[PDB]
């Protein structure tokens, strides 16, 4: 990611491929993840489900 | 150290 | 808003429980023993939950009770379960036993890991034991070798 | 040992601060209880009046 800053940053899925088809019908929890570093594990700064 | 998200 | 609506109900009231879908269950963390329930009871020291949970399971030897991030399959409490439904009445508290690492041991069953309210003054530690001279342990074990 | 302030209450003895490694993802807390409604307690109490 990139600055941030204050302001929303349009991110994420711009013309990613994070889209899934699911399987089953149901409830799902879908998890964002912020690190800082790129390596394992590093820091897990927050998670919105 | 403060991170607000949406989704 | 307008006075000439069909009132729901008096002008005092403010919130109602409106149908079973009020009847939310408590996060990870959290017991709700009563059938009252109105207000859940943060799992003690060492105790750990399950979901909506009646009781708090003790954690087992060989074990405490800090934050499981490190770990694989924590049992935190999401912000879904806690942010959306509740808000900030209950916050994310750890919930999950930790193995304390090669030569210490644990004999005793929940005892969490005491923490400190400013960090730079005390730093929070683990209660498990030196592993009396002469003896080793295996990482997580409830007697030494 | 810590008194948590009003409006909560330890009734079981001898129950610490469970502890967090890494703050920044799960805040630590104190292990006293909301003081179910109807109920208040003058700071340190063992129940709540």
């Amino acid at each position: 990611t990139g600055a941030l800053s204050t302001t929303p940053t349009a991110n994420l899925v711009s013309a990613g491929t994070y889209t899934v088809t699911y399987a089953s019908i149901g409830t799902k929890f879908v998890t964002l993840r912020l690190y800082d570093s790129a390596v394992a594990p590093g820091v897990l700064l927050a998670s919105k489900t | 150290a403060t991170y607000t998200l949406t989704l | 808003a307008k006075y000439s609506i069909d009132p729901t109900t008096y002008h005092f009231v403010t919130h109602l429980a409106m149908g079973p879908e009020s009847c939310k269950k408590c996060p990870k963390g959290y017991f709700q023993p009563n059938i009252a329930g109105t207000v859940c009871l943060p799992c003690p020291s060492g105790f750990v939950s399950t979901s909506g949970a009646t009781g708090c399971t003790a954690c087992s030897e060989g074990t405490y009770h800090t934050d499981g991030v490190g770990t694989t399959t924590p049992g935190e409490a999401t912000s879904l379960d806690t942010t959306d439904t509740f808000g900030s009445i209950y916050p994310i508290i750890p919930n999950t036993c930790r193995q304390c690492p090669a030569n210490t041991y644990l004999p005793l069953r929940g005892q969490a890991a005491i923490a400190s309210m400013n960090l730079a003054a005390v730093s929070s530690a683990t209660p498990c034991r030196p592993c009396e001279d002469g003896t080793w342990s295996k990482a997580g074990a409830a007697g030494c070798q």
